[PDB]
């Protein structure tokens, strides 16, 4: 087994966490046994081939960006996340994490990942979005800043019903080669 | 659609009848299993036929598998069923080469030798040289691949999970049945979960199917009736510290297993997540009715048993198994640093979660420390000892192996580890290396 | 010198004494076999050190072999004479990789997946896979070469002659002894003959010792005191038709045998030779004391029977042995021309022996028939029909194969057959083909 | 699973026969089971590999002379017999069977062979030989003699003490491989 170096970015109530969690421990979000260490290895299989996955997670919040800057080197590949029902994260992504990231290592590739977006349908959030005004985000105008940052590819995921859950990993272990 | 329930009916029809339906039908559960990719229950089918036909040739005294069925309990103990009851010894033979099919398509190749060796008895008495032959170089083909391949992750053998069923007047065989499913390699939770849904869903109708995320034994009481439920929950093979002796490779991990594991957590305050003075955890064994593999991909649940753990136990577990996958990392032959950083770093320099020191807070301080058992403390001292001695063991490896490329890495690192020494120092009151 | 009371020496001293003498001498005896070429008295005695060995361990409570020496029980039944008197398994084994090479050097092959079973079951234990990888491709080059060779002019495992010395005061232990001696095979009665006279000649001096070459009883009252004799008489195994029937290959036919038959000529004039009428023959079986292939290469003979042959008897005899040599040469594939025209001419045409005709007009006139029993003469009566059967299917056969150079000996042959049909009608009044 | 044929020739008191039974069924010449066929056939190994040698067994008298050269052609080798304690089958070999098998089979090889070399030593038989003025038959004599008729060579040798025997058929063999 030869073993990859990902790192994830992003926000911190974003629930990205959440999809990490998820996808390493194989369990609905109600059911993850928490733990007190960090970061999760995780075994895939891509084109018949299996690889372990390490998963180096950073949460967001400005004060840890003077300490962030050391677990860099040797990543093969990073997955930079947004939330579709939060847009003010959205922004963070073009204002925030992708000029950091392409800052430090500028030709290693990466990932926006759309995360919950089984509540991108509920009324409950969207009108309470409204009260705000400000709507959700549609994977098309996610899609049009993929297009837009040199971004490999825009891929979602919904921790909470399961979907594109196993395509936003093996999208990045592949692109990482 | 549902190859699972096709399965189950084909084989709940190989009973009340006679030797040679039970033959069709096994037959045909092999060739859905086959064209399904379960080559393992493939295989299982064909090894119930041969247990069948050697069966009923002893019973008809038609004379090794002259035993009768218990010529293939290496095989798998699921093979006893065929005890309870125009063929000849070269249908016999030729059913045991589909089965060596199969084993091989299967990748359970130590099994092959097993298969063959009745078969080379056959070819000893005809003194059919090339067909020994080929026997012998095949059982060797076979344990070639095992030597490449035993203990590592080039070989998947499946993923389990508990599948549950729960809708009065919904589900008809399987209501209230409780089933461990055996899913082809890594399939996960999101896979399975989501094709039990579209499946139950086309039969019942698009939005009147929920899948039960919680893992805790559901009371049907407390199900509204107008929808069909679904529990669905990640197990592992369970077993016991004298198994956990006994079986060293991964296949022997995964050869005749009825016992699997899954843990839920909760709390005092009865919700499911809490800080870590709060956190428990219960531990749930299942038991099947059949050992996988067999002739199908699901076997009921027939029984169960949980244990639960409060906080200073889950602590205690946690911590121990991290002291031991450290030094396991360090022991290795190849140690690769990617794997090693990913969970030293993931010790010392925690910026999500609480930390170990979180633990060292709960429950070795003194005044903590009184509330809980006195040889509990005693015993999660030591293992945090052990947990300074494997991070510096850690830190000290991986100092050799790094490029400069993230030198001072090494040095946050060493810092951060530093810092949780003179904290753990004061909690302990203890100097710790 | 004397290689064989080498090896004599050596093994009478293997008793008496404790297990490891026995191992040491076993072992002695090994590498004389070996540097003399007797391959599979090399193979045998590693393979009764093996014994030797697990019997030791089995008995000192150390635990397949672990049953004693009868795991050994298939490849030979002397190896019970290892039941009765720091060792370790890896040693056991080495023991049988030797006993393997040997099989190997010996192409007695067909043991070696025997040898080797007991080997891969240590290393089913240890989960060594590619040694058991090895194990089995080692069995399948075996019988891909058993394949290869079996039943074939190809494999030679040897050639037995019975050797009996008398001399009072001259030979010391094998004195009044009758042994079988099993010699590389296709060794001429010139070889073995002229081999023992000198060995035994350097002993004591230049013609002091005589060959005997008749085959019957040596009666020592009539023997020279003044010299020191050796009998030496060609011997084939002996089978029953029974026995025949169990054995398949010519390895078979080689494998653990115990008994040899020898014939003798003699009249009832007393004489050795004669004509058809009074030439009559006697059948000898000696029976060896332990199988064959051993621990050495002569061995002794224990007990003995002989049948006397009527001249009608040896009639019917070799009569049916030819009828039987002329078909089975006219089943053949691809026939061999010379050896076709060799024995059908040697029939058909024989002008320096008395020919068949010589039975036939011995025992089938109507006068001398009343001399012999009855339905003997049936028997030969049929027999004689049946050859004049094979003798016109051989010249048939044989005129598809004349290259145009033999026609006119192919007219002559079959002239010289039909006058002898003439005559086989005139004793017979038949019409005779 | 290859035939080789070799036909032998010669007088017939000269102890030829004997030599052809006593061999190929490895007998000494006072145990052989008579039988009432012709025509013996032997394996030999010879250079490490196995021959099949058949020896079609003439008669030498003077009866089968116009039947005898049937049995020539497919011949891969020739033994012309002699006893070397009997003068005239020497000088029937010069007068009679090198002349016949050389004017029939000119390209097959042939080797002069003698037979009854035991007796050369027996008294009694050296006595009626000298009785007559005459001498057994020498080694040198016989080599001479294989040479200037151009055999291939001669071999010599002993049915009754085996002394020569296998070389006879070993080096028929060898002369047949060519």
């Amino acid at each position: 087994m030869q073993t990859i170096k990902c790192v994830v970015v992003g926000d911190g109530a974003v629930g990205k966490n959440c999809l990490l969690i998820s996808y390493t421990t194989n369990k609905f979000p109600s059911e993850y046994v928490p733990t007190v260490f960090d970061n999760y290895a995780v075994t895939v299989m891509i084109g018949g081939e299996p690889y372990t996955l390490g998963l180096f997670d950073t949460a967001g919040q400005e004060d840890y960006d003077r300490l962030r800057p050391l677990s860099y080197p040797q990543t093969d590949v990073f997955l930079v996340c947004f939330s579709v029902v939060s847009p003010s994260s959205f922004e963070n992504v073009k204002e925030k994490w992708v000029p950091e990231i392409t800052h430090h290592c500028p030709k290693t590739p990466f990932l926006l990942v759309g995360t919950q977006i089984d509540l991108r349908d509920d009324p409950s959030t969207i009108e309470k979005l409204a009260k705000n005004k400000q709507k959700p985000i549609t994977p098309e105008t996610a899609e049009k800043l993929a297009r837009d940052l040199k971004a490999v590819k825009y891929v979602e995921c919904s921790a909470l019903t399961q979907k594109g859950l196993k395509n936003v990993f093996d999208e990045a272990i592949l692109a990482a080669l | 659609p549902e190859m699972l329930v096709d399965l189950q009916y084909s084989l709940a029809n190989s009973y009340a009848s006679t030797p040679e339906l039970r033959r069709t039908w096994l037959e045909s559960m092999a060739k859905i299993h086959a064209r399904n990719g379960d080559l393992s229950e493939a295989a299982m089918c064909y090894i119930h036929i041969a247990a069948l036909i050697a069966e009923y040739l002893k019973r008809k005294g038609y004379w090794m598998f002259s035993m009768g069925w218990p010529a293939f309990l290496s095989i798998t103990p699921n093979i006893k069923e065929e005890g309870a009851m125009p063929y000849n010894e070269n249908i016999l033979v030729e059913q045991l080469y589909m089965c060596v099919e199969f084993l091989w398509k299967s990748e359970r190749y130590e099994l092959i030798a097993d298969v063959n060796k009745p078969i080379i008895a056959v070819f000893e008495k005809q003194r059919d040289f090339k067909k020994l032959s080929d026997l012998y170089y095949d059982i060797h083909r076979s344990y070639l691949k095992v030597a490449e391949v035993v203990n590592s992750e080039k070989r998947l053998f499946g993923r389990y999970y508990r599948v549950a069923f729960y809708g009065q007047g919904f589900f008809e065989e399987e209501e209230g049945k409780e089933y461990i499913y055996k899913e082809p390699k890594l399939t996960g939770l999101s896979e399975i979960s989501q094709r039990l849904l579209k499946l139950y869903a086309d039969k019942f109708g698009a939005d009147n199917v929920k899948i039960i995320q919680d893992s805790n034994k559901v009371n049907p009481k407390d199900l509204d009736p107008k929808y069909a439920y679904i529990q669905v929950t990640y197990v592992t093979p369970f077993f016991e510290e004298k198994e956990i002796e006994d079986r060293k490779t991964d296949f022997e991990m995964h050869h005749n297993i009825n016992r699997f594991v899954f843990e839920t957590p909760f709390t005092l305050s009865g919700k499911k997540h809490g800080g870590v003075a709060e956190q428990c955890k219960r531990r749930t064994v299942l038991t099947t009715s059949h050992l996988f593999p067999y002739v199908k991909k699901r076997i009921q649940v027939i029984s169960q048993s949980s244990t639960e753990l409060n906080p200073i136990e889950v602590a205690i577990d946690e911590m121990s198994r991290k002291v031991s996958e450290l030094n396991q990392l360090c022991t290795t032959e190849e140690v690769d640093m990617i794997r090693l950083q990913l969970k030293l770093q993931g010790s010392v320099s925690v910026k999500v979660n609480a930390g170990p020191m979180a633990y060292a807070r709960a429950f070795l301080e003194e005044t903590n420390a009184k509330k809980y058992p006195d040889n509990q403390v005693k015993l999660l001292k030591e293992i945090f000892r052990q947990f300074a001695d494997a991070c510096g063991q850690a830190l000290d490896v991986n100092e050799r192996l790094i490029k400069e490329d993230q030198l001072e890495y090494q040095e946050e690192l060493r810092s951060h580890y530093k810092d949780m020494l003179s904290e753990l120092s004061a909690i302990m009151n203890e100097q710790i290396t």
